[PDB]
Formats: C-alpha cells, sequence, structure tokens
C-alpha cells in the first residue's frame, strides 16, 4: 500500500528471481549432464 | 528500477489564507522594543 511495499517488494523479488534462476541453472546443468550421459551410454551400448 | 531510488517534491502545504508574510518585522511580538520606535537618550547600541 503506502511506504513499505513500493520498495520492499522489489527487495524481495530481486533475490527471489536470483534463487529461481539459480535453480533453473542447476536443472540446466543436470540435463546437460543427462544428455552427455545418454550419448556416452548409447555409444558404449553400441560398442558392446 | 532499484528500491528506494525516488525523486522527492516539496509541494506547498497549502495555498489557503495561511500563506503570506512569515514576518513580524518589529516591536510587535510579545513586547515593544526599547530603542526601535522609541525615543532614547543614547540611541541604538553596539552589538550584533
Amino acid at each position: 500500500s503506502t511506504a513499505d511495499g513500493a520498495q520492499n517488494a522489489i527487495a524481495v523479488v530481486d533475490n527471489a528471481l536470483a534463487a529461481i534462476d539459480a535453480q533453473r541453472a542447476d536443472l540446466a546443468a543436470v540435463q546437460n549432464r543427462f544428455k552427455n550421459t545418454i550419448d556416452n551410454l548409447t555409444n558404449i551400448s553400441e560398442n558392446a | 528500477s532499484n528500491a528506494y531510488e525516488t525523486i522527492d517534491i516539496s509541494l506547498q502545504n497549502a495555498s489557503a489564507s495561511a500563506i503570506g508574510s512569515y514576518q513580524v518585522g518589529s516591536n510587535g511580538a510579545g513586547t515593544v522594543a526599547s530603542v526601535a520606535g522609541t525615543a532614547t537618550a543614547s540611541g541604538i547600541a553596539s552589538g550584533t
């Protein structure tokens, strides 16, 4: 409403989006690891 | 785009019959003066 909000909400959402996008980057690393792993596993399976 | 980054304004409190000359000027607040608007023997004295 009056004094707190206009600035406190930004103070929240800054680190909020920071942590959310950090989790997104963690998931991105996980899935890049997964894609490299599935390529490696397919190659090893074909050689086997 | 940052918190508490604002621009202030000093708009007048009121343009009603309360604005005017914020001024007594002489000899009219509380008690009259001793030399100003008064016959004296020595006159205006030194000081600041």
